[PDB]
């Protein structure tokens, strides 16, 4: 398989530049830090939880474990 | 006016099927982009759609002037047969204007895809030097050392 023989495309325009007429980093600070916000702000909520407990469950892990090896009152 | 006003947008609608004029109209748009010379020659319809007699009044009160226009004949005539009609008729034209901003150039990229078609006229170009640059000679050589063809030449 190639170009040519994939699919149809009709009345569609496309613009492009050069890379160099142009910045290779432009708005990187200026726009892309609330675009990570924005990425992050959709994410967090699904992931984290999951690891939220897993430190938690490495917590209690260990302090049981910790408790279990130090002697009883005998 | 008003005519000839359904005239123009009769054409726009020719000027589709024109496909290499598509092209050069599309490739002048690109590299000359963001300049007046980025427009086509006919303009887009909306304006064609909004003109006015005195928008005209006043391109013609401005560019059709003594001082950036030329006369030119030949044939079996003299020079002084006609040098009397100047001094006859256009005598009387208004002898008294911007000048140019540099045009830039633009290497970009323009692609109208469409694949309902049999073909693709395609184009491609560079910056050209201009008129009073000597080594225009040049290039019309090697435009030729490259040629051309169509689908009919028995060599």
């Amino acid at each position: 398989r190639q170009f040519g023989h994939l699919t149809r495309v009709r009345h569609v325009i496309t613009y492009s530049l050069s890379p160099f007429e142009q910045r290779a980093f432009p708005h990187y600070f200026s726009k892309g830090i609330p675009n990570v916000l924005r990425r992050t702000r959709a994410c967090i909520l699904r992931v984290a939880p999951p690891f939220v407990a897993f430190y938690l469950v490495y917590t209690w892990g260990t302090q049981e474990f910790e408790k279990s090896k130090r002697k009883n009152p005998a | 006016i008003e005519k000839e006003r359904d005239v123009i947008l009769q054409e726009l609608q020719e000027n589709d099927t024109s496909m290499r004029d598509v092209v050069f109209n599309y490739l002048h748009a690109t590299a000359f982009q963001g300049t007046p010379l980025a427009q086509s020659v006919e303009g887009p319809s909306e304006n064609v759609r909004k003109l006015s007699r005195a928008d005209l009044t006043e391109y013609l009160s401005r560019h059709y002037k003594a001082p950036r226009m030329v006369l030119a004949a030949a044939g079996g005539l003299e020079h002084r047969q006609l040098l009397d009609l100047a001094q006859k008729h256009f005598s009387g034209l208004s002898g008294t204007v911007p000048t140019l901003s540099p045009c830039r150039f633009t290497g970009s990229q323009i692609c109208h895809r469409e694949d309902g078609l049999p073909l693709a006229h395609v184009a491609i170009a560079v910056e050209g030097p201009g008129w009073a640059h000597p080594d225009n000679v040049a290039l019309q050589v090697a435009n030729a050392i490259i040629g051309h063809y169509d689908c009919t030449y028995g060599g």
